[PDB]
């Protein structure tokens, strides 16, 4: 009944539903597993892609928490294609805290098995993260989360063509 | 039905666009 | 560093090509230069750097009057089968430099590729194979590759891609296995690994139809009439 | 009680239906106003089959006119009997078909179909019990062919226990009216063999030849063809409209007349086709009519029945003669012309005499047979479709509508199977 | 080439939006084909051979 | 219902529209005032005039057409005419500057200035109408107005209305005789627009008109009036089943659907018959078979091309007058077996039967006589491709040294467009030669 609220015409309702799922899917991996089994990650991702602004922040944060919880949850999120949506939020959203949240979620996704980092790397997120952390106009938290994501992903990324451009930048 | 034909046609054109994008990139 | 034209001059053909040359044969090509600009201009042409390309031209006047065309002939005497390349330098007034390429490469002879192919009736369970002969007149190998715009299951083509041998002939076997009563057609494109390759298009079509031969029924009824004659 | 609902499609279908309505009104004694001016006996009891009981005895027609062009209703309404029909049934759109089957079926066959279903369901519910639905249309266009197949499919899906009889017009390579006519015929044959009970072959070139060489008319027009087909229809329907001694009905024929569902085509024909100067010099007898109903000259086929073998035959008479002459004629014909019918099944001709003679003519008899002559039309249609589908000519219109080309492939496979079936049953041998 | 590849990655994020639609396609449009493609192919053998 | 809007660009388009409107008013008995003053002796008019005219609340008829031209002299010439009380001044848009056989100016610096006004006019005209089927755009390739302005307007009309038919009627430059010099320069660019942005196109020349008039009408000093009259008769014959009815009505859609075999090949060959004078229509028995056979004669074609050089894809034949179906059937049976006429082994037959009960009328002052029936044909053959070959050859020999090209460069336009048009025409000719080749 809450997952259907991410499809209403209203926007603040979607924001509330996202904040609720976020506060739910932050304490223990059991709640996140139940949410995944209920088929809600895909709905959250679709609502994020179909909306813009600060409303994307609760969804990005819940999926970051879910990825950081365990390995099965991160794999399920990856199967649900969460990574390119984090790239979208990192690119098109001009806000800084949204970009920082997307970077943190990407890092929590790529801090799992090398398959996770390979799936993240093929979505062209590492060069953008490097540019943002090499960007003076970026905020402190954005750069810090970008560096954390880079360290958590490059520590297990095995896709050599993705790691090659880092040799010069 | 042909609105049902759009079902295949749109995604097949998008696959052709995937080929074009991979070649160009 | 500009190509095919300039503010001052225009070159036709924009690119020089020596296709299907012959070793030690002195080939000629004509390049003409027109004065785009409305002022009267000098042209400086630096000769080719290679000993295969020998430039030849006539100069009756220096200042090339606007609208006038200067014809320049290039002579080519190859020594072996390979792709040759050179660039010719053209200098106008000021920094008006022109970059013009000259490509020499062997080209396979004119193939008798058909655009349409109407194959006869083949009954179900039978099969018919047609061989397209790819004749190569040059002692070099050429790579071919096939593509299918529209394709059908009743058609099998062998081989899809391969190499035509030096001075040899390739054989492309298209096989029609009648799947159903009716007509099957394919729109086929053949890509050749040659410089400035234009792929060759063709259509293949096979039909499958039985018959019953009415006139023998007329003969049989005539036989019945003859039986009733007695 | 037992009534028949009539349907209309195609401009040629509309004109032939109007001609049939006028002919039956004249025969049964109905003035153009709408009242009754007849003087017969059987023209009051079973008159309700095509009419409806109303106040003041004003009988109303029962036919729904479906068209995509508004210029047809104006033409058919200005006639002497165009003021008697129901204007509500004249359901017309705003865009023409343009001789396109796919475009009409999709564009002009989605938002307009609902109204005609509503009116036909209202008409069906208005009566107590029904038998079948009659539709007269043509395959020459997107109006009759594009909508007739769809409506027949709809009514069969809704009411499966009904008679699906139609009299569509077959094309001819000698006399054409559409460049893409074989495309539309190809599309229509699939629906005719899949979702239609029975179908009769109608040709214009054969009728023109017949009138020219026998009637010897000065300026034959479509009006003459409409008159002849209307007379044919009245001869077909008199078995139920005017009961006699041995009455029959549409379903008894369609069961006894069709050996296999995939072969439901027939070959209709009228016997007394004479010139104006020969009407006063004729001998009304059985053998003459048997010869005129047996030879291929009077037959309205654009082919030769002699190239195959007769499968099923029905001789429907309308007069007061006898019973013995018909059976003796059929027996001696089967004895002599042994090489023209299937020997495996004797007695392939059905006897039927209507004791009530028609109005204006004492003697009438219609021929409904299914001989082995249509295979030539099917094979030539398949060949022309193959020739034009080879290089895919005149196809960008159908593609631009949205439908893919695989329908053409499945259809051509269907006709190849059907023509193979026809030629294989043609020489039906007794044994190995 | 470097700024046009930054732009190719920008239009590739746009083509990634295209691929985001592509996951609606590969969530339902072949979800139906998972069954109706198989049950639209087998019986050509029936018409063909027997 | 069956209602269409006509577009007239350039002097030729304007005069052709005037001839068409006067033909329609005389044939329908419409008086030049705009009302029905015939209160004593009636002479017709009780018909379906809604197709072209409009009925007001006071009994007035308003023509529905577009009379636009970049030069004011033609608008003034029509304005001082006797039919000025029929149309409305808002429908005749004047102009300060005119192309006068120039494409660059009339497409960029002149035609782009009056866009909103004509768009508002055509939108209002469409809103005043209920049922729209197609358009009647009358222009010319030689005239710079009817080329640049016509192309720029048609490109917008194509994107504003995709479900509406887009016809084309203009004059093709004759290879032998011509009026101006830069005609191929405008034609090479207008052909691309009419091919890649329209659905059907009709080309006619004036040399064939001169030949047929001197051969049948036997006139020594011709004039543009007869040329306009012939085109008006052709247009009336084509859209004959729209204003009236018949045995087999053939609407615009009905024939345009089959008249286009391929998106690239949409260039039919019209032929009007009988084209005869008063004395040529008295002691000559006229039947259907003879005129149908004469319709395929190259001498009676309006395009100088030998039909025997190629063969036919599709043929569309129409009729107007007291035509009997048996005669049509006899003519069809005759032509289908004629060896001289060439066709392909994939189209054994194709044609249309348009029976029109209303016979063609006459005009007091013209040369056409009273003929009981008429016939027009629209076939598709590849033998007409030679005209495009000659046009390409002429453009190539004019463009090698860039004759009269500096003007267009100064105006502002891409020189590469010439190469683009040349290669597009070459591709079209290759497609035509491929289609004409059988198995």
């Amino acid at each position: 009944v809450v997952l259907t609220c991410l499809k209403d015409k209203d926007e603040y309702v979607k924001k509330n539903a996202c904040t609720l799922i976020r506060e739910i899917a932050k304490h223990t991996p059991e709640l996140s597993q139940l949410i995944v089994n209920a088929g809600g990650v895909a709905a959250v991702i679709d609502c994020i892609g179909s909306c813009k602004g600060n409303i994307r922040l609760p969804g990005i944060m819940m999926l970051g928490y879910v990825a950081a919880h365990s390995e099965n949850l991160a794999m399920a999120v990856i199967i649900s294609k969460g990574v390119p949506q984090l790239s979208i939020c990192l690119s098109e959203e001009p806000e800084d805290h949204i970009k920082a949240a997307a970077a943190w979620a990407l890092g929590q996704l790529g801090r799992h098995t090398p398959e996770h980092a390979r799936a993240v790397a093929v979505t062209n997120t590492l060069p953008v993260l490097l540019s943002l952390y090499m960007s003076p106009e970026s905020s402190e938290d954005l750069q810090l989360k970008s560096k954390k994501a880079i360290k958590n992903i490059l520590q297990k990324c095995t896709y050599l063509p993705a790691l090659e451009p880092f040799l010069y930048d | 039905r042909k609105s049902l034909n759009l079902l295949d046609k749109m995604h097949e054109e998008k696959d052709v666009f995937i080929q074009k994008t991979k070649g160009e990139l | 560093a500009k190509l095919l034209n300039n503010k001052v001059i225009q070159a036709r053909p924009g690119i020089v090509h020596f296709g299907g040359y012959e070793i030690e044969s002195k080939h000629q090509q004509i390049l003409n230069i027109a004065n785009i600009s409305d002022e009267d201009t000098h042209l400086h042409i630096l000769p080719p750097q290679t000993k295969y390309f020998q430039i030849n031209f006539e100069k009756k006047e220096h200042r090339l009057i606007p609208g006038l065309s200067l014809t320049v002939t290039i002579t080519f005497s190859p020594d072996e089968w390979r792709y040759y390349y050179d660039c010719i330098r053209i200098h106008c007034k000021g920094d008006d430099t022109l970059l013009v390429p000259i490509h020499a490469y062997p080209v396979l002879n004119n193939l008798d590729f058909p655009t349409f192919i109407n194959l006869s009736d083949v009954f179900l369970g039978e099969s018919k194979s047609y061989v397209i002969p790819l004749q190569c007149s040059c002692p070099v190998d050429f790579e071919f590759h096939i593509t299918l715009l529209r394709s059908h299951q009743a058609f099998t083509i062998e081989p899809k891609s391969g190499i035509i041998p030096a001075n040899g002939k390739a054989k492309v076997t298209v096989k029609f296995t009648p799947i159903q009563y009716g007509m099957a057609q394919i729109k086929i494109q053949l890509w050749i690994s040659q410089f400035n390759s234009q792929p060759y298009e063709c259509v293949f079509t096979g039909t499958c139809y039985p018959n019953m031969a009415l006139p023998l029924e007329e003969f049989k009824r005539l036989n019945t009439r003859s039986k009733k004659v007695n | 009680m037992r009534e028949i609902v009539h349907l209309q499609a195609g401009q040629c279908g509309n004109q032939i239906g109007a001609k049939f309505w006028e002919v039956i009104s004249d025969e049964h004694g109905i003035d153009p106003t709408g009242t009754y001016h007849g003087d017969s006996d059987l023209q009051l009891e079973r008159i309700n089959v095509y009419y409806n009981e109303a106040t003041g005895g004003k009988y109303v027609p029962r036919a729904v006119l479906v068209d995509l062009e508004p210029g047809t209703m104006d033409s058919v309404r200005s006639g002497p009997f165009g003021q008697i029909f129901r204007p509500d049934n004249f359901v017309f759109g705003q865009s023409g078909a343009g001789n396109n089957w796919a475009k009409g079926h999709y564009t002009e066959g989605a938002e307009l179909v609902d109204s005609v279903l509503d009116v036909v369901r209202k008409e069906a519910e208005s009566c107590d019990c029904l038998q079948g639905f009659q539709l007269t249309h043509s395959l020459g266009g997107g109006t009759g062919s594009g909508m007739g197949t769809l409506l027949i499919s709809k009514i069969r899906e809704e009411y499966p226990d009904r008679i699906m009889n139609t009299f569509s017009v077959v094309p001819s390579p000698k006399v054409s009216d559409t460049v893409v006519e074989p495309y539309n015929a190809t599309l229509s044959v699939h629906q005719l063999v899949e979702n239609t009970d029975e179908t009769y072959c109608i040709d214009n070139e054969a009728l023109y030849d017949i009138c020219f060489r026998t009637l010897k008319l000065t300026t034959p027009t479509y009006g003459d063809l409409n008159h002849l087909v209307s007379a044919t229809m009245s001869g077909v329907t008199t078995c139920l409209r005017f009961p006699g001694q041995l009455n029959a009905d549409l379903r008894k024929l369609a069961v006894n007349m069709v050996p296999f569902p995939r072969l439901h085509f027939f070959m209709p024909g009228f016997a007394p086709l004479t010139s104006r100067g020969s009407q006063q010099y004729r001998a009304l007898t059985v053998p003459e009519l048997t010869q005129q109903m047996f030879d291929a000259k009077n037959m309205m086929a654009a082919c030769d029945p002699r190239h195959g073998r007769y499968l099923t035959v029905a001789a429907v008479f309308r007069g007061r003669m006898s019973m013995k002459e018909v059976d003796e004629q059929m027996l001696n014909v089967q004895n002599k012309n042994s090489s023209y019918f299937v020997e495996w099944i004797p007695n392939n001709v059905k006897t039927a005499v209507c004791d009530i003679p028609p109005r204006g003519l004492k003697m009438s008899a219609t021929f409904i047979g299914n001989s082995t002559a249509i295979q030539e039309l099917f094979k030539r249609i398949s060949e022309q479709f193959t020739a034009m589908f080879r290089r895919k000519a005149f196809l960008h219109w159908y593609t631009g509508e949205g439908m893919d080309e695989m329908e053409f492939t499945e259809a051509e496979s269907n006709m190849n199977d059907l023509v193979s079936e026809y030629q294989q049953y043609q020489d039906a041998t007794a044994e190995e | 080439e470097k700024d046009l590849q930054s732009k190719i990655t920008a239009m590739l994020k746009d083509s990634e939006n295209a691929m985001w639609h592509i996951e609606i396609q590969k969530g339902q449009f072949e979800d139906v084909r998972k069954h109706h493609e198989a049950e639209a192919e087998a019986r050509q053998r029936g018409l063909e051979v027997h | 219902m069956r209602e269409c809007i006509s577009i007239h660009v350039g002097q030729a388009g304007v005069q052709i529209g005037n001839a068409c409107w006067e033909l329609y008013c005389l044939e329908h008995g419409i008086q030049p005032d705009g009302q029905m003053p015939s209160d004593k002796t009636i002479g017709g008019g009780d018909d379906s005039f809604n197709t072209f005219f409009s009925e007001t609340g006071a009994g007035k008829h308003v023509p529905r057409a577009v009379f636009v031209d970049l030069e004011p002299t033609v608008v003034d010439e029509v304005r001082t005419g006797t039919y000025r009380q029929l149309f409305h001044p808002e429908q005749l848009i004047t102009g300060k500057e005119d192309a006068a056989n120039n494409y660059a100016r009339g497409h960029y610096t002149i035609g782009k200035e009056i866009v909103d006004l004509v768009l508002d006019r055509i939108r209002k005209l469409a809103d005043l109408c209920t049922g729209l089927q197609g358009f009647l755009i009358f222009h010319s390739f030689g005239g710079g107005t009817g080329s640049g302005f016509a192309s720029l307007l048609m490109e917008r009309l194509s994107v504003d209305y995709g479900k509406k038919s887009k016809l084309e009627f203009a004059i093709y430059p004759a290879p032998q005789v011509s009026t101006a010099v830069v005609e191929p320069y405008n034609s090479i660019l207008t052909t691309h627009t009419t091919l890649e942005h329209s659905d059907c196109a009709f080309m006619v020349d004036n040399e064939a008109i001169y030949d047929i008039c001197r051969r049948n009408l036997d006139i020594e000093r011709p004039t543009y009036t007869n040329l306009n009259r012939l085109i008006g008769q052709i247009v009336s014959s084509i859209t004959a089943s729209l204003r009236f009815d018949g045995a087999l009505n053939v609407d615009l859609t009905e024939f345009q659907t089959n008249l286009v075999p391929y998106p690239r090949i949409h260039f039919p060959l019209a032929t009007y018959a009988p084209v005869i004078s008063a004395e040529k229509a008295y002691h000559e028995q006229l039947s259907v078979a003879e005129i149908t056979n004469a319709c395929f004669e190259p001498a009676n074609q309006m395009v100088k091309c030998d039909p025997r050089h190629g063969k036919y894809m599709a043929c569309c034949m129409l009729y107007r007058g007291d035509v009997v179906p048996k005669d049509v059937n006899a003519a069809i049976a005759t032509i289908k077996t004629k060896r001289t006429i060439q066709f392909v082994d994939w189209c054994p037959t194709g044609f249309k039967v348009g029976i029109n009960y209303q016979p063609p009328t006459v005009v007091p002052g013209g040369d056409l006589a009273k003929v009981q029936r008429a016939v027009c044909m629209l076939s598709n053959t590849t033998a007409i491709a030679e005209a495009w070959a000659r046009l390409d050859h002429k453009f190539d020999l004019m463009y090698a040294k860039r004759a009269f090209v500096h003007w267009y460069v100064g105006e502002g336009m891409e020189e590469g467009e010439f190469s683009e048009a040349r290669e597009d025409l070459a591709a079209l000719e290759k497609d035509y030669e491929e289609v004409g080749v059988d198995s």
